[PDB]
């Protein structure tokens, strides 16, 4: 176990069904900032290095 | 997070604002080679290619 960050998407029922490593590839680190699976196209604004 | 939101949403504008000034033209026209259209010279309004 490490400690990385993790988004969680719940159902209506409080079921968790779907999951992003928030330290994979930039592509996920993406969608932890905006807070959703499907991203439109652009650019977006995502942390510093 | 919510200051580097504020400055690109800033730095977006700047450039619709000069979108809609300059880019109104859909087409690239040639400079002409005659500069004196009866007689009104224009050799320092054109760019000297
Ligand atoms: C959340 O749980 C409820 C159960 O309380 C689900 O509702 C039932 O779903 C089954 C199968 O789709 C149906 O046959 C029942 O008629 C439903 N009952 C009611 C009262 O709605 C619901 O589908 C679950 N939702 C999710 C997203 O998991
Ligand atoms: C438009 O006016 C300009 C003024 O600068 C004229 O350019 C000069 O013309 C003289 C004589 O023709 C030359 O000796 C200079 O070298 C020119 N200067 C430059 C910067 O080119 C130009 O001839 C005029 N054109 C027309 C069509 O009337």
């Amino acid at each position: 176990l490490k400690p990385t960050t993790f988004m969680l998407k719940y159902d209506e029922n409080g079921t968790i069904t779907d999951a992003v490593d928030c330290s994979q590839n930039p592509l996920a680190e993406l969608k932890c900032s905006v807070k959703s699976f499907e991203i439109d196209k652009g650019i977006y604004q995502t942390s510093n290095f | 997070t919510q200051l580097n939101r504020a400055l690109s949403g800033i730095a977006a504008e700047q450039d619709r604002n000069t979108r809609e000034v300059f880019a109104q033209v859909k087409q690239m026209y040639k400079t002409p080679t005659l500069k004196y259209f009866g007689g009104f010279n224009f050799s320092q309004i054109l760019p000297d290619p």
